[PDB]
């Protein structure tokens, strides 16, 4: 139970997961990923479109979700950068606990099933991938995020 | 088809393999050997870029520009309006010789072989294959 | 690998396993005279610690390591090693300053004038651990945490001894 | 860019603390005053040496002078000394000796005990200079002419402060 | 209950001790061992390999046998560092003993405990718990669905 | 003395990538840039103090930090998509206004930003854009000038 | 400096041409080049050197002393010093017990204080000990190949006092 | 007014800069931003391009076009350390310039003053006269016989 | 005729070369290339494991199956009945597909060009021939 | 405390292939186990006294040493194949009745060995295996249990 | 004006001019290639076959010529090796121009033209030229040994 997302595993996701960010144009990459990531959530689980209604999903290229898009995406990567340091990524993510706590709709299927994506579109962009490493931690971040619902 | 993960997969991947100065030269030359000697009916219509000596800079100076064109396709993969007008603005600058569409075939053969061992194992012929195709078709 | 240098003037090179052994085997004698076989690293109660900075097998972040040895004995017949028995103790929570203290078994090479400690064989199966006293004299060494197994180094700490 | 802390308790420190006012390391050496010597650079100090040329320009051995004009010192924000000074460079050229000097501006870090001076936009074109402190003192320093851009180093420069008396 | 990165490197060591020589010889008597334990325990299991001769032991089309299932492991192991391939593989694996009707998903978990009682005595310095760790991952997505 | 325009924009978008970095460069960044600004306005402390602004160091206050670089980073990575910027600036003005927070600390905020910047990326840094487009991201904050 | 340069040290490096150190002439700023030119290995001098790594040597002695002979400068080339080596050996096996003093020409260098003692026997073995620079009482003699220059014994030679 | 290796060094970095991202957008703005400053200054030039629709600036049709010159300088700069190459593809880079009715031997100048107004803009730490150097003796050569 | 030494040489080659983790996929991978390049033929077959996209994991996975069982063969080139017994069983696996007998000739081919590349001049062609000869025919 | 079966022969033949080694590393290894052999019972020298067992570090005895270390290994080489290696154990049987070689020393070189190899192995070793086995060895050369 | 064959710029230059004397035959080399070099400028320009008169031009491979093929080549060879001391190849280059300006018959064009042959030559028998550093020297080269016509 403390042999998930270890040090070398973790720092495997690291460095993985930084491939991605090489070119200055992140914001077009983190959109069309954390897009494509949703957009693919609401493929398989409708009762979720009404969730982002809010922010407009209905339009997925439309600033409304775009801007959205990055937040979450970045969210992501707010919790893998601060893999290294438990404590700290602890009340990172907890702080996403509650900011999904209050949103009445969010179930935890609804995260099980975005790992599930994560995980299958992830292995799409990155040429070096190690599935092991990143479901380990991926549990652990989703998990704590959704503790709440 | 060439989709929006598909394509940021070979934009990224392109970067790595083609690289940047004469790592590039080195490329295209890898590149046009191995395309000439499996099928020499191509030095034909680059008579006018001296294909009989492909090491010869006048050569040279056609491999990068194509390379380079290649790269503007590549970079173009997100955006629909602007690959489409690309493609369709190379498909003219060939047309105007007897090319066998065959040879694009042939052309994305061989780039796919040597991208292969430019990336290695990470190299993900898929996302190549369904979005270079579709540049060449464009083209063809 | 398996060989030291002789302390003399003339850097020979002779096996590990004859470094004090009461034989004359490098071409001074270096290898027999007291500025080598110094027990001061193996003497009971010895302690080393240095800050532990993890780099393979525990979220942990630098905190202090502490190897210290709990009794050592030298087989009469069998000079060479120094067989003895220590602990590994490194803090867990910085705040509550909970505490891991694995047990030891293991030797001292004169040789290579390096500590060689593993966990006693069934207790959590946690680490061991790895000094080298190249340093220049007997109270500071360059340890490493390591996994028993393959000594791969779990973590590393410059030592001082106290 | 990280700073290492005493032979002890060995650690990694990210040099925006490297001397910022507040114990970051578990020594605290990312604190320790003969770390953060203010000195080092004192406005005033003047830095002499020979100047050899190996890489942009077609010079005889010839000597620079560094000299700090003035250092400013963010009280919100200690982890860098920021400097004016002036470079000069006693040099022969076409007849006689010459001398071709330039203002410049930049900072020093404590961490790795760097100089930076740039040129305060010259448009006379000279090569930014670079200065470690790496020799155990605060009185000679390891320096190299650099391009701005790349950090491509031109020339090779060992000055020593000169003595006041 | 997780495949540690730390944990694979364990493994693709401890292996590396009991796969050295490229001679059937001993990998043969170590998973002869291996599986003389998994009979003695869910003696059941036995008459499934009618189909090699394990009631020749020295038999060679039995022997060949042991090597397969020996070298299907290592296979395994050595793929510990290619994850999305191991996973494929892994299911692969499966099917093959899907198909081998009146395997249990029991048998499996006797196998493992099996390999935790001979491997520590074929070789020192065995992280039994890391093994354990990752064998079962292995082993869990193998027998998913064999029960 | 310029305004954040296109070119400042890919400029500041830039220098940024290399400013910002990763992993603890990261950690520390942030750091840095909070210590520099309650060092200017202790007076602002009190209103971290749900988040532990009282220690700088403690990982409640390291997320925030890290947390907070993570809103500037969507902000400036998008100045030259004033579409969407516009949202996430707008999205930030939301989960802002209600504090009093006075002009007097963004300008501090922005003060302590610049100097790190400028300590991170050593020589290839324009003083002017980053201000520039500081202010205009932070005027999307604020709602103000 | 290159590889073919003296470094003259101080707190301000300057490289100047090995053929310039200990010529007569200050060619380096600080001088180095021509204040320290004391000739160590010097007529009557004996150094003894103890052996410790001998893989060619045709006797693979225990010891070996190294007796200078003589030694003369050229009053116009100061750089290099002319010596005459007589190399002596005392062997000792089962069916016999040699004694040998070979003797070789060869030459130092105040250039980087390494005198090269050219091959004794024609089995193109020579002696090439560089001096510390500061000690003159102590050199690490290696036995190489002239030709090639391969390292293939090692002494340690100290002056005999 | 003579191309260094250290300037080509120079600009060798200079320009992987600007041509960061594998993405249009950045080069894009760019090297519009330049014409910009073309047209601005010699707004004769501006007719030259209706072949590929300027006058619809977001046309596509237009920001491909952008897109090549952009490239084709790229593969300029990409060839300062293979000389003999790029001295052909200079030419070559003439040939497809001479046979465009209208292109002046002054826009070319024109254009060389556009980057040096424009780059200094979009990134820090630029050698403007290094490249005003190194690029000149490009142009040069490009329209040689284009007046 | 492989005899005593004449294995015991590429059981210890094959070591060198064949490897450890990736570097395995990596060879396997190299040498499926090479095959499928030569004759494409073999693609059909390869059907079920994805042998268009020899990149993919599924195929990787093959790729790696394959080596794995070449692996055994040559580790029992010593013992006989095991041998025997081993190839017969790998024949079956086979036999059931429309396999061109000649298929086999050219994955030796092959599997010889790569080893010599990945040995060198060291790698005795001899040996190898006449020793993984003899495992081919026994599954042909 | 174990019997030197299948597996613990398995463990120890590979572990003695480690503390065995080459070279030079074999010429110390058996020197170091005689050395550890005489300073037990310094009466068994007196039974090499045809191959210099008064000098440890003479040639003759060298060889000799380096010679025993060999059918040592040839013995525990083989505890796969009973067949085989009972052949050499017996061989060896020969070799060494006739000398009045009591069980005393067996016990004392046999320790000897032990310490050396657990010297040289560092931490992979198991006592109990190789105890078992030297001694199945031991035996099959004296007659006796 | 003070960028033209600069530090890296010849410190290329002498690189690539030493991928030729690697073997010990520099002779048959020098003189093959200095003799080529000279031949080729009497066929762009024959006034000049009546200056080379007095070394026998008439018979390229005659000894009179092949050693001034030789001196002249070699010239070439000290200029270049005194490109990393201004002052001294300056004056060596002056010296070589007095050693041209009281041979009357000797003009400047010929200069430009032998400029433009030793251009096309060099990356005839140097795999690894770089036109622009080499152009930029010689130029300066030749110039200064003209300079008194
Ligand atoms: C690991 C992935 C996830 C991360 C890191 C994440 C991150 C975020 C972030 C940063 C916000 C914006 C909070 C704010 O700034 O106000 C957010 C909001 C939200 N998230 Fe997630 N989220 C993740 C997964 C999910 C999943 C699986 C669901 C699907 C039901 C979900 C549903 C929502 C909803 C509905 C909102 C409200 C957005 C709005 O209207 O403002 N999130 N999430
Ligand atoms: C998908 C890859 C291809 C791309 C992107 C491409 C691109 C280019 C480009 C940009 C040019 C240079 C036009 C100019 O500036 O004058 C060119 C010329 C040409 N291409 Fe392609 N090309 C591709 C494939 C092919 C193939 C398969 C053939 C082989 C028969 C071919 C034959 C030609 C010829 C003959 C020329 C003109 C040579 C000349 O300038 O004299 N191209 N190509
Ligand atoms: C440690 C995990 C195991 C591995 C890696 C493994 C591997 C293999 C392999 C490679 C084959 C041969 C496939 C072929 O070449 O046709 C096989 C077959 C089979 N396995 Fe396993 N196996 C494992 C565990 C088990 C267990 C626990 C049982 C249950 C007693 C089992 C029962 C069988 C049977 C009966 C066959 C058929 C053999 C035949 O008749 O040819 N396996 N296994
Ligand atoms: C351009 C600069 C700024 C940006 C981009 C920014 C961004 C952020 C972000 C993203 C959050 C976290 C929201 C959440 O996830 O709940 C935040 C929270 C907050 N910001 Fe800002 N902020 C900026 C300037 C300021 C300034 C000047 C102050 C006042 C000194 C300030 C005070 C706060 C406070 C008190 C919080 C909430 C703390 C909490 O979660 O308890 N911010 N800011
Ligand atoms: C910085 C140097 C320049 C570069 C590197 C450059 C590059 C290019 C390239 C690559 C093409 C496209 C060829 C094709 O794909 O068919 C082109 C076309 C052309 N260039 Fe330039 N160019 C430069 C400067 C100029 C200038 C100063 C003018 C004058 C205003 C100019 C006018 C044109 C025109 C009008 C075309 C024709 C475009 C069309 O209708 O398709 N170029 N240039
Ligand atoms: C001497 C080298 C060869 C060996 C040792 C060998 C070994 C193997 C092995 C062990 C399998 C995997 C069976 C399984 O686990 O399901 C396999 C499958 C197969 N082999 Fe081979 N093979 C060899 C050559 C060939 C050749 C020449 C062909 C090429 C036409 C071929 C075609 C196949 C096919 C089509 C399959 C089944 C693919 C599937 O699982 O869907 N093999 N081979
Ligand atoms: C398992 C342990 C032992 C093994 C494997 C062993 C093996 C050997 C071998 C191979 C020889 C050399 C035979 C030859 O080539 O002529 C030898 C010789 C001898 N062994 Fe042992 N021996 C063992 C224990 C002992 C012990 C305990 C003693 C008594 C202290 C002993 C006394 C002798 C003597 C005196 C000789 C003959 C010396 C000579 O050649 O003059 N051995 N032994
Ligand atoms: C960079 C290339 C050149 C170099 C370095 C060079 C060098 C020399 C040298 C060393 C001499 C011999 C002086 C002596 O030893 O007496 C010489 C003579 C001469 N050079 Fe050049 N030269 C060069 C180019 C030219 C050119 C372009 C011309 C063509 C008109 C020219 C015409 C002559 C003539 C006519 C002589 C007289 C040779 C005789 O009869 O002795 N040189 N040059
Ligand atoms: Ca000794
Ligand atoms: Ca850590
Ligand atoms: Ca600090
Ligand atoms: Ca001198
Ligand atoms: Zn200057």
């Amino acid at each position: 139970h403390e042999h998930c997302c270890s040090e070398e595993d973790h720092r495997i996701v690291q460095k993985q997961w930084d491939i991605l960010w090489r070119d200055t144009e992140s914001s077009k990459i983190k959109i069309g990923f954390g897009r494509l990531l949703l957009t693919k959530l609401a493929k398989d689980i409708p009762e979720v479109n009404d969730l982002f209604k809010r922010v407009d999903i209905e339009h997925a290229e439309g600033p409304k979700f775009s801007a959205h898009a990055l937040r979450i995406l970045n969210g992501l990567d707010l919790a893998i950068n601060l893999l290294d340091d438990p404590p700290a990524l602890d009340a990172a993510l907890d702080h996403l606990a509650h900011q999904h706590e209050v949103r009445e709709g969010v179930q935890k299927a609804h995260f099980k099933k975005f790992g599930e994506i994560l995980a299958t579109g992830l292995p799409q962009v990155l040429d070096d991938y190690d599935a092991l490493a990143w479901k380990s931690c991926l549990k652990g971040i989703l998990t704590k995020i959704s503790s709440r619902l | 088809e060439c989709l929006v993960t598909e394509s940021l997969k070979v934009k990224l991947q392109w970067a790595s393999a083609f690289g940047h100065a004469h790592e590039r030269v080195a490329f295209g030359l890898e590149l046009w050997r191995d395309i000439i000697d499996d099928h020499p009916e191509i030095k034909a219509p680059f008579s006018r870029v001296r294909g009989d000596n492909i090491y010869s800079p006048e050569f040279g100076a056609h491999s990068q520009r194509v390379l380079s064109g290649l790269d503007i396709t590549i970079s173009m993969l997100d955006t629909p309006d602007m690959l489409a007008a690309q493609l369709a603005h190379l498909k003219v600058q060939h047309v105007e010789r007897n090319l066998k569409p065959e040879f694009f075939d042939i052309f994305l053969k061989h780039l796919l072989h040597v991208l292969g061992d430019r990336l290695g194992t990470h190299f993900d012929f898929g996302a190549w294959h369904d979005c270079v195709d579709q540049i060449i078709d464009g083209i063809k | 690998e398996h060989e030291s240098e002789c302390r003399g003037d003339v850097p020979e090179c002779i096996h590990d396993l004859l470094f004090c052994d009461g034989e004359k085997d490098c071409r001074d004698g270096s290898d027999e005279d007291p500025e080598t076989c110094s027990l001061n690293i193996t003497h009971v109660g010895s302690s080393y610690t240095g800050l532990a900075t993890w780099t393979s097998c525990e979220d942990l972040n630098p905190d202090h390591a502490i190897v210290t040895i709990t009794a050592a004995h030298r087989k009469s017949f069998f000079p060479n090693r120094v067989w003895l028995r220590a602990t590994l103790s490194y803090e867990l929570d910085e705040h509550d300053h909970t505490v891991s203290t694995t047990q030891l078994r293991g030797f001292y090479n004169f040789g290579k004038r390096e500590l060689l400690l593993a966990p006693l064989k069934g207790q959590s199966e946690g680490y061991g651990v790895i000094c080298d006293f190249n340093l220049g004299d007997d109270d500071h060494a360059d340890c490493k945490i390591v996994v028993p197994s393959s000594l791969f180094v779990c973590a590393h700490f410059n030592a001082q001894r106290y | 860019r990280t700073f290492q802390c005493g032979g002890n308790e060995q650690e990694c420190i990210s040099d925006l603390l490297v001397c910022d006012g507040h114990k970051d390391c578990h020594n605290a050496h990312d604190e320790d005053p003969d770390v953060c010597d203010t000195s080092v650079v004192k406005a005033g100090n003047v830095f002499s040496g020979t100047s050899t040329w190996h890489g942009c320009l077609a010079r005889e051995d010839h000597v620079t002078r560094i000299t700090i004009t003035a250092s400013k010192r963010r009280k919100f924000f200690t982890a860098r000394i920021w400097l004016r000074a002036l470079v000069e460079s006693e040099l022969e050229r076409h007849g006689e000796n010459v001398t071709s000097s330039f203002n410049a501006k930049g900072y020093y870090n404590f961490a790795s005990r760097r100089l930076i001076l740039l040129p305060t936009d010259d448009h006379d074109d000279h090569l930014a200079v670079v200065c470690s402190f790496n020799r155990g003192d605060n009185e000679r320093a390891e320096c190299h002419r650099v391009t701005e851009a790349t950090l491509h180093q031109c020339a090779d420069l060992f000055v020593t402060l000169e003595e006041h008396d | 209950d997780c495949c540690s990165y730390e944990d694979r490197r364990e493994i693709r060591h401890i292996w590396d001790d009991v796969w050295s020589s490229s001679f059937t010889d001993r990998r043969v008597a170590i998973v002869r061992a291996v599986f003389d334990d998994l009979f003695k325990h869910y003696p059941t299991s036995k008459a499934l390999f009618e189909r090699v001769k394990i009631d020749e032991p020295e038999s060679g089309e039995f022997k060949s046998h042991l090597v397969r299932v020996a070298n299907g492991l290592k296979l395994l192991i050595n793929l510990l560092d290619d994850t999305l391939v191991l996973q494929s593989h892994l299911g692969h694996l499966a099917d093959q003993h899907i198909q081998r009707k009146g395997v249990t998903k029991e048998y499996f978990r006797g196998i493992g405990e099996a390999f935790a009682r001979v491997l520590p005595q074929v070789l020192s310095c065995f992280n039994v718990d890391a093994w354990n760790r990752c064998f079962h991952r292995l082993v869990a997505r193998i027998a998913k669905d064999l029960p | 003395k310029k305004q954040c325009g296109v070119l400042e924009g890919l400029k500041v978008k830039s220098e940024w990538g290399r400013a910002y970095g990763s992993g603890h460069d990261r950690e520390a960044f942030s750091q840095a840039i909070w210590r520099a600004t309650f060092a200017q306005v202790p007076e602002s402390r009190s209103l971290f103090k749900r988040v532990h602004g009282d220690d700088t160091s403690h990982p409640a206050f390291i997320a925030h930090a890290d947390r907070v670089l993570g809103g500037l980073d969507i902000a400036i990575s998008t100045l030259d998509q004033p579409a969407t910027l516009k949202e996430e600036l707008d999205h930030l003005q939301v989960q802002h206004e209600g504090r009093k927070i006075p002009d007097n600390y963004f300008d501090a905020f922005k003060t302590a930003i610049l100097h790190v910047v400028a300590a991170q990326l050593g020589r290839c840094y324009d003083r002017e854009a980053w201000d520039a487009c500081i202010d205009h991201i932070e005027d999307g904050i604020k709602g103000h000038h | 400096c290159d590889e073919h340069e003296h470094q003259c040290g101080g707190d301000d490096p300057q490289c100047i041409s090995k053929l310039f150190v200990c010529d007569g002439h200050n060619d380096c700023r600080n001088g180095e080049d021509e204040k320290d030119c004391t000739l160590p290995t010097k007529a009557g001098d004996k150094f003894i050197g103890d052996v410790c790594f001998d893989h060619c040597t045709k006797r693979r002695p225990e010891h070996m002393t190294l007796a200078f002979e003589s030694s003369s400068i050229a009053a116009f080339f100061t750089p290099i010093a002319d010596l005459h080596v007589h190399i002596e050996i005392e062997s000792e096996t089962d069916e016999d017990e040699s004694e040998v003093s070979m003797p070789a020409d060869g030459e130092y260098s105040f250039a980087d204080h390494r005198l090269t003692i050219h091959p004794p026997e024609e089995d193109g073995l020579g002696l090439v000990g560089e001096f510390d620079g500061y000690n003159f009482d102590r050199f690490v003699g290696h036995i190489v190949h002239e030709l090639s220059e391969e390292v293939c014994a090692e002494f340690i030679f100290h002056r005999k006092k």
